[PDB]
């Protein structure tokens, strides 16, 4: 009867209604993460929420490294992400294995969200709740971002942001290319460009944060790798004294 | 519940193609879904074969496993059995044969697009296509499809004589372009492709003379620019 | 299936008297086949489907009425029948054969009912050196008929009955080619019928010997034929 | 192996088959029908491997009593014969091959000729005058090459068959103990049971 | 139209898969069980229910090892603790047989974490009804770890689930607040029988056997023991004295 | 071929002739039998190219998606994955491999995998077709602990000897230092090596 | 014992001006025995001509085969198969079955309709395709016939002179091979006009 | 089969011989050994006609897809990793022996591949039954660094060193010079060392010459 509201198939306006729901899951966990390029890096900021006093904060990421070269961080309840993670992580091997080059960032991409495509066709298969943010400094195209949705939609971004308060973040770094008129931020070493990161987060957000209360990958040439705890620090110390 | 489909194609951006005497011409706009994407990592206008191309209405996503699924069976089916290419005619009975049974098997809807095919066979010449989710697929002499279908389509009736040059096509499909887009106008938010001479500039290679290179050219952010001022 | 009835079918078969309208007539030395083209736009191109007329072998042809994607399905499993009996015994298939064989392939649905009916219905023309020149139906009921005259589709039932009006059995087969084109005099939506609403066949004793030449209408020679009343 | 001839005249096809089994050392039976009747028509002799040879014919006999009791037509010559041959072309492929020679000899009441067919285990088929299997062939084509004329009464080529046979009693080392001669007409498949002594 | 949550791929209109709720409070409504992670192991605790005299003493386990070095307790269904257990073993010798070393902690919740996960991605299995405790001793320490039929999991320096889950959580957070440096192997045991006494409250209907085990880089050299005995009854008497 | 790989107080090193010979003809005279299936994690192959290179190029994969998933791999697991297909394929491949590499804990580390499939854990093994000449030079003057240039010497002069006597044996030699400070690649040519 | 010396026969393909010539012996024998005069080895597809020696029950299959294979390129493609193209689906055709091939030694020879171009090529029982612009040659006379044509080729015959030309090499390759021979063909195929002559040769 | 390639300073060239031998017999006098995988990545074929052809279709039609999902240039060290693992697959079965090289993105590569599944990279490799007389010519004449002019000299020399003094190769030399700037070329036949001689005589036959029995015309379109 009524049952176009349950699974991949076409209600009567040609939507998915599985789908758009499956998009209002990524919110779920209530973490926002955003994205920029450097002149030779690219980061990704996500935030950490540890309530429980009785976790370990150490186990508790939402950034996922799935090569050498590829960083990827999802939007979306835990079992999800990791789900994509995973998989990604394994798609990845095989094509260097395959095809005898590592797997660059964008082609990890089309394979994501063609697979998540699949599942916005077939009836029985579930699509997830996970919007995956994927960086790299692919050898080819430089500082790369380029993001997936439950929809099966992916496309490349100078900068972005995801989440909740997502339209906020978005309309802050809209607001600084329409000013450097580029499609990147011109700092060198990476560090600058984590601090440039965290700054437009903290202005977007209204909220200051500490060592504890956010992630940070970055992507240069030939690695990527996520900052410490102390690593972070540091970041923000120097943020404050200039600021 | 194949018609709820060709409705989520009705909407979703208008894309059009029109034949000509020496060519084929498929258009369609690049809607940025925001200003920090880069809108160059998109391709709504694919090569299939270096004869053919493809553009869409609808469902993006489902147009791009259908251009991967669609190049693979140029090969699959044709190309590795006589060492040609493919026809427009049968490349694209192949693709309505790859949708059609989307519709007509079990647990799996049918695709949220309807394709526009153009391409040039040494016997059959320049044609153009139209792909509906239903399989079905019928041969234009010129068309639009999803949202601006009935203003660009009515338009094109209007202006389409069969002695176009391929270049009279092209200052066409930017006309009627220009009425229906949503964003802006520019190189950078129009995809042209085209059917035309074989270009021997882009094959890569030199020494057989028998394989002259592709006839698809899709044009650069700016050669659209450059026609469109003196538009 | 109620009373006796089979549903889905019913539901195709008279989905069928909706789209096209074909016309089959077999003159003592030829057969003609025939038919209307679907709502054309100005810009659609004429000159390319064949889309509701076509070959099966160099000694069969049908056509169609009804969807097109659905027909094309089952088209291209009877011309590899026919291919099949070639590389098998040596002979060209005969025509009832190959009907049967299709039949079969449209009462396989209106059973095994866990997948969906056939649209179309087709209008065999056909030659064998068993069974001379010969005309068969084929509704997705899985039945076939035999035929000296017979239609399918929109407006069915009014020119069966010109048919049985105009025709005799000493007819000649440029004589049942206007008989086909003449009948679509009434049973045509559209008011005054050109070349471009049409497509049309034949199969006669050869263009020279004792033999059988086949013939799908270029665009050209239908508005030629057509000249001799239709439209001048 | 293993007698098995045949000779296509005017108005009819004749078949010689060796009446005798042999299992090695001793001779089973004096007196074998080497074929199988495929239809009113329609005469195919055999021989070969040991059980292959049998069981093939009868696959053979039963398929083509199905096509005519189908469509109610007596299958033509023309057509067993390069139906007979593609079921050999694939078996020669296949993981146990049959290993069978035969000769198919009928009449097509369509073009009211006698034709007869050769087809070797291997698929290999070509019409013919007149035709044999295994080493008969040796023996009996220098006479058929000479005495042969393609407008033979049924008479006269029973005669050329008799001068074969004696042939092949006279320089050939099996004792194959006689043969039995089936003719193929427009009446259909009669067999002369007086033929060592007519 | 609604059913939203009869099916168990199904997504709610706001992005909730109804039938792993479901599943939660059937975890909820079992015996309690907690984990407590010390400087060089992790020890298990359960609270088994007594449902007549008939029940034989200390002779219905329900930890359950895996490999040699890996402890697992369960709340709620049982039966899926056991089904969910058994993969948990497949997966852990797939790993040695091809890897060598026995299987990873953090790598071994992973690969719960993913057929837990992967039994919310059909209309046609539903997902487990346990919230599963469980860790050991790898190449880096200790490590604990809990996983719900979400797919979710995550480690913790303590962890509970059950009927007295709040319970003990609360106690749990007085000791990680206490002693920051994590405790002894040895007092962890005292104390996993301390809090399993006092999460009996919330269910003190019935009565109840302890079951402990331990996975300690000093006490038992690295592998999963249970705690017997003396050393069992040295904290049973340890609950007596603070529940009175 | 003609290989071997040696432990020490810094790391391990690996050490091999460049000779694949088919018949009597040199087909590659500058062959890079030291392959890497980690940072630092190598082996060295002798038996068929194209079983060894097959291998390797699959254990690499392996330890590629371990890494992804699980973290950085003990040298001991490399070696697990190589005895696992050699083992577990035996019938249908020809290759004897040596597995070495340096983590922390133990430093250097050698594996050796015969053509059976076995593995067995030595200080210094030696492989491929001229082995057999240096059993005895080597078990006389191998050491615990030696230092980097005693083991590159150590390295030279057996391998020197190896393609004296070996015809299947000879080029450059190559080298790979395997310590905590990184990858050493080595090489070291005729005009040297034959002068000892 | 060998399959592609089993029944014999050879056949052989030259290129002229604006034409070209295909042509075989009628033999068909089981070793040393002759069994059929009258068993041709060339056959046609719309304008495109196959030759094909060897094994009997192989020659003959892929007749049937190309037969089949061809009548639906003319249905599906709504034209007839080119000589180019029918060349790359005998070579494709033929390494389908690599690891059991048919033991053949196949002949392409014809006119591109469109260009008006002659074109030969030959093949190996797996595919290879030799294209050449002289002649291809093919059998259990492999070597006279390659003999032959290396002397008596020049290339742009007339076809009334290239008739005689391929009828020699052919006839004088046959009579030095003891299973070719029983009697030949010829056809001569010009751009629309195609003839088939038999020949005069010993019977041995 | 007498096969090479060679590396230079910008970029990379491959040669082969024209002559395919069935057994002592020329078959084709100028089959081309030189076949192409991607615009700028080919590869020189000897041993199985038939498989290096095939094969090399396949692989090739293979990474045109893979161009096409990746929106990025071909490159050669993929076409390697997929040749090397089909032909090993199927052990050794597959008589392909080929030298692949090309320019992509990350430059100039030459590697070459054993049917069995071995790949080897070098700067001047040799493959076929002319091996050796090339691979000598090669040894005695390869500087590092060389140039375009040269690197082409040096590649038909050793060719020629194979057709001479090896029975196996033969007839014209192919050459293919891939620069790592520039589009391919292919040039077909870039030496024609072997032109047979005019005849003695001419054997046209005077029409009429042939004995005909029969004679008729075969009908060609329905």
């Amino acid at each position: 009867a009524g049952y176009d509201r349950h699974i991949t198939i076409f209600s009567p306006e040609g939507r998915l209604y599985q789908v758009e729901y499956a998009f209002k899951a990524t919110n779920q966990t209530n973490i926002n993460s955003l994205a920029v390029r450097g002149k030779d890096c690219t980061v990704v900021i996500s935030q950490k929420k540890v309530p429980d006093k009785l976790l370990d904060p150490t186990t508790v990421s939402y950034i996922f490294c799935i090569s050498r070269t590829i960083g990827m961080v999802v939007n979306g309840p835990i079992p999800d992400a990791r789900n994509a993670a995973l998989r990604a992580k394994a798609e990845a091997a095989e094509f260097r294995y395959k095809y005898g080059y590592d797997m660059p960032c964008d082609v990890l991409a089309k394979r994501m969200a063609n697979l998540s495509q699949i599942y916005t066709q077939r009836a029985y298969m579930r699509p997830l709740g996970v919007i995956l943010t994927f960086v790299s400094v692919d050898e080819e195209l430089g500082p790369s971002i380029y993001k997936t949705d439950p929809a099966g939609y992916y496309v490349g971004y100078k900068a972005t942001a995801t989440g909740p308060k997502q339209q906020e973040i978005t309309t802050n770094l809209e607001n600084h290319f329409k000013k450097s008129k580029i499609d990147h931020i011109n700092e060198e070493s990476w560090e600058k460009v984590v601090e440039f990161a965290i700054t437009h987060m903290i202005d977007a957000l209204g909220t200051e944060f500490s060592k504890n209360d956010l992630e940070v990958g970055v992507a240069t040439k030939d690695k990527f790798f996520t900052l410490s705890a102390e690593n972070i620090e540091e970041r923000l110390v120097a943020i404050a004294e200039q600021d | 519940q194949i018609d709820y489909a060709l409705t989520a194609v009705k909407q979703g951006v208008t894309s059009l193609g029109i034949k000509a005497t020496n060519g084929v011409v498929i258009a369609t706009e690049k809607k940025s879904s925001s200003p920090l994407a880069m809108s160059e990592t998109l391709s709504k206008v694919s090569l299939l074969t270096p004869d053919i191309g493809a553009v869409y209405s609808g469902m993006g996503p489902d147009y791009r496993v259908l251009v991967d699924k669609s190049r693979k069976v140029a090969h699959t089916s044709y190309k590795r059995i006589y060492g040609e290419y493919p026809p427009t005619k049968l490349l694209v009975s192949e693709v309505a044969k790859i949708m059609q049974e989307a519709t007509q098997s079990g647990g799996v809807r049918p695709f949220g697009v309807s394709l526009l095919i153009a391409g040039h066979d040494e016997f059959n010449g320049f044609s153009l296509y139209q792909v509906d989710p239903s399989g079905s697929y019928f041969p234009w002499k010129a068309t639009a499809i999803g949202k601006g279908s009935v203003a660009a389509k009515t338009f094109l009736e209007k202006r389409w004589n069969d002695e176009l040059e391929l270049e009279d096509a092209i200052h066409i499909a930017l006309l009627t372009l220009k009425e229906s887009v949503e964003g802006e106008f520019n190189g950078d938010t129009i995809e042209l492709a085209i059917i035309g001479d074989e270009n021997p500039d882009l094959l890569g290679y030199t020494g057989i003379p028998t394989d002259k290179g592709p006839r698809f050219r899709k044009l650069t952010s700016q050669e659209i620019n450059d026609r469109l001022e003196a538009l | 299936s109620p009373e006796g009835r089979l549903y889905q079918v019913e539901y195709a078969l008279e989905s069928i008297s909706h789209a096209g309208t074909a016309i089959g007539i077999m003159a003592s030395d030829g057969i003609v086949l025939a038919a209307e083209r679907k709502v054309t736009s100005t810009l659609l191109e004429q000159d390319t489907s064949t889309e509701k007329l076509y070959k099966l072998n160099d000694k069969i042809a049908v056509a169609v009425a009804g969807l097109t994607a659905d027909a094309e399905i089952l088209i291209n499993t009877a011309r590899i029948h026919a291919q099949n009996y070639l590389k098998t015994y040596n002979e060209d298939i005969p025509v009832e054969i190959l009907v049967r064989r299709l039949s079969d392939i449209k009462q396989g649905y209106t059973q095994h009912g866990g997948l969906r009916p056939f649209g179309v219905s087709f209008i065999y023309a056909g030659y064998d050196d068993r069974y001379g020149y010969q005309l068969y139906t084929s509704n997705p009921s899985g039945n076939y008929t035999g035929w000296k005259a017979i239609s399918v589709g929109a407006n069915t039932s009014a020119a069966q009955t010109l048919l049985q009006m105009d025709y005799k059995d000493d007819m000649k087969v440029d004589d049942a080619i206007e008989l086909a084109l003449k009948t679509l005099s009434k049973t045509t939506d559209s008011s005054a019928l050109t070349y471009d609403r049409l497509e049309f066949a034949t199969i006669r004793k050869g263009a020279n010997d004792g033999e059988v030449y086949q013939k799908i209408f270029k665009p050209q020679e239908i508005k030629d034929i057509l000249v001799k009343t239709g439209i001048t | 192996m293993d007698i098995i001839l045949g000779i296509r005249v005017q108005d009819s096809v004749i078949l010689a088959s060796s009446k005798a089994v042999t299992r090695g050392i001793s001779v089973l039976k004096d007196s074998d029908d080497k074929t199988r009747q495929l239809s009113p028509h329609t005469l195919m002799s055999f021989a070969g491997e040991a059980g292959d040879t049998v069981q093939f014919a009868e696959y053979i006999q039963a398929n083509i009593q199905l096509y005519s009791i189908r469509e109610d037509y007596e299958l033509s010559p023309q057509a067993v014969s390069s139906f007979v041959r593609q079921e050999l072309a694939k078996s020669i492929r296949s993981r146990r091959p049959y290993q069978v020679n035969v000769l198919i000899g009928g009449y097509d009441k369509k073009k009211n000729k006698p034709e007869l067919y050769q087809i070797d285990y291997l698929g290999t088929k070509v019409e013919l005058p007149y035709g044999a299997h295994g080493y008969s062939g040796f023996y009996t084509f220098s006479l058929l090459d000479h005495h042969y004329r393609p407008d033979m009464t049924t008479e006269e080529g029973l005669d050329l068959l008799k001068l074969c046979v004696q042939e092949l009693e006279k320089r050939m080392p099996m004792d194959f103990k006689g043969v039995i001669v089936k003719i193929v007409d427009k009446d259909g498949i009669r067999q002369v049971d007086d033929f060592q002594a007519q | 139209g609604t059913g939203y949550d009869l099916s168990n791929s199904v997504f709610s209109p706001d992005g909730r898969n109804f039938q792993v709720e479901y599943a939660v409070k059937a975890v909820e409504n079992g015996t309690t069980s907690i984990g407590i992670k010390c400087n060089d192991g992790v020890v298990f605790a359960v609270e088994k229910l007594i449902t007549s005299k008939l029940l034989v003493p200390q002779k219905n386990v329900k930890i359950q090892v895996v490999d040699r070095h890996i402890g697992c307790v369960y709340s709620g269904l049982i039966p899926d603790g056991r089904h969910l257990v058994n993969r948990g073993r497949e997966e852990a010798a797939s790993f040695k047989k091809l890897y060598k070393t026995p299987i990873p902690i953090p790598a071994f919740a992973d690969r719960l974490g993913q057929y837990v996960q992967a039994h919310t991605l059909y209309n046609s299995v539903r997902p487990f009804g346990v919230s599963t405790i469980f860790g050991g001793v790898d190449k880096n320490g200790a490590h604990l770890y809990m996983l719900e039929p979400s797919g979710s999991y995550w480690g913790y320096k303590g962890a509970a689930t059950g009927k007295g889950r709040q319970s003990a959580k609360a106690e749990l957070e007085k000791l990680v607040d206490h002693h920051p440096e994590g405790l002894s192997a040895r007092e962890a045991v005292k104390q996993a029988a301390k809090i399993i006494y006092l999460a009996h409250e919330d269910n003190k209907e019935k009565d109840f056997e302890l079951e402990i085990s331990w996975c300690s880089l000093s006490e038992t050299n690295g592998l999963h023991k249970f705690v017997k005995g003396d050393l069992l009854q040295e904290a049973i008497d340890f609950a007596q004295k603070e529940i009175n | 071929a003609s290989i071997m790989a040696v432990t020490f107080k810094d790391g391990v090193i690996l050490g091999a002739d460049s000779r694949t010979t088919t018949g009597a003809y040199i087909a590659n005279r500058v062959t890079d039998k030291l392959t890497r299936v980690h940072d630092k994690i190598w082996c060295c192959r002798s038996g068929s190219a194209a079983d060894t290179q097959a291998i390797a190029d699959i254990v690499q994969y392996h330890l590629e998606l371990y890494t992804s998933q699980y973290g950085t791999p003990s040298t001991e697991t490399a070696a697990s994955v190589f005895k696992e297909l050699c083992y577990e394929n035996k019938d249908n491949l020809t290759a004897g491999i040596i597995v070495a590499g340096y983590d922390d804990k133990n430093k250097g580390e050698v594996y050796t995998i015969p053509l059976g499939g076995s593995v067995h854990k030595l200080p210094y093994a030696i492989a491929g077709s001229g082995s057999t000449f240096i059993y005895g030079y080597c078990d006389k003057n191998f050491r615990e602990n030696m230092s980097k240039e005693e083991t590159v010497d150590f390295i030279k002069h057996s391998l020197s000897q190896a393609i004296k006597w070996d015809g299947s044996s000879g080029g450059v030699i190559r080298m790979v230092v395997l310590t905590a400070a990184g990858v050493e690649r080595l090489i070291f040519y005729p005009d040297e090596y034959e002068q000892l | 014992s060998d399959p592609s010396s089993i029944n014999g026969g050879i056949v052989v393909a030259m290129t002229g001006k604006d034409c070209v010539a295909i042509a075989c012996d009628l033999r068909l024998g089981s070793q040393s025995l002759g069994v059929s005069n009258k068993f041709e080895k060339i056959f046609h597809y719309g304008h495109v001509f196959l030759g094909i020696t060897g094994l009997a029950t192989d020659v003959t299959t892929l007749n049937e085969m190309f037969r089949y294979k061809t009548n639906l390129y003319k249905l599906k493609e709504e034209r007839a198969i080119e000589p180019e193209t029918f060349t790359q689906l005998v070579s494709s055709s033929l390494y389908e079955r690599r690891f059991g091939p048919y033991f053949v030694g196949p002949v392409v020879a014809g006119i591109n309709s469109k260009s008006g171009k002659p074109f030969i090529a030959g093949f190996d029982l797996i595919g290879c395709i030799d294209e050449a612009k002289d002649f291809i040659v093919s059998g259990t006379a492999s070597d006279q016939l390659f003999g032959m044509c290396e002397s008596l080729y020049e290339p742009n015959l007339e076809p009334e002179d290239l008739f005689e030309t391929i009828s020699q090499a052919l006839l004088n390759a046959a009579d030095r091979d003891a299973l070719s021979g029983w009697g030949a063909v010829v056809y001569i195929i010009k751009k629309d006009e195609v003839v088939k002559r038999y020949l005069k040769m010993r019977q041995d | 089969t007498t096969i090479v390639g060679v590396k230079f300073n910008n970029g990379v060239v491959i040669a082969a011989d024209t002559r395919s031998t069935q057994g002592p017999i020329v078959a084709d006098k100028n089959c081309a050994k030189l076949h192409r995988i991607s615009p700028k990545i080919w590869c020189a074929g000897a041993g199985t006609a038939a498989d290096t052809e095939a094969v090399t279709q396949l692989i090739g039609s293979n990474i045109e897809l893979h161009s096409l999902y990746t929106s990025r240039e071909p490159r050669v060290v993929s076409a390697l990793q997929m040749l090397k693992q089909h032909l090993f697959k199927y052990q050794g079965h597959i008589g392909a022996y080929l030298i692949v090289a090309g320019v992509d993105p990350t430059g100039s590569h030459l590697f070459s591949i054993h049917a069995h599944g071995s790949t080897d990279v070098g700067y001047y490799l040799s493959l076929g039954s002319g091996s050796l007389a090339a691979m000598a010519v090669l040894e005695s004449h390869w500087k590092q660094d060389l140039t375009k002019e040269e690197a082409i000299k040096l590649a038909s020399d050793a060719i020629q060193a194979g057709i001479w003094n090896d029975l196996g190769s033969g007839s014209n030399v192919d050459v293919c010079v891939m620069e790592i700037g520039k589009d391919a070329e292919y040039l077909r036949n870039y030496l024609t060392p072997n032109v047979r001689e005019e005849k003695q005589k001419s054997y046209k036959f005077p029409r009429g010459t042939t004995a005909v029995l029969k004679e008729s015309i075969v009908n060609i379109c329905d």
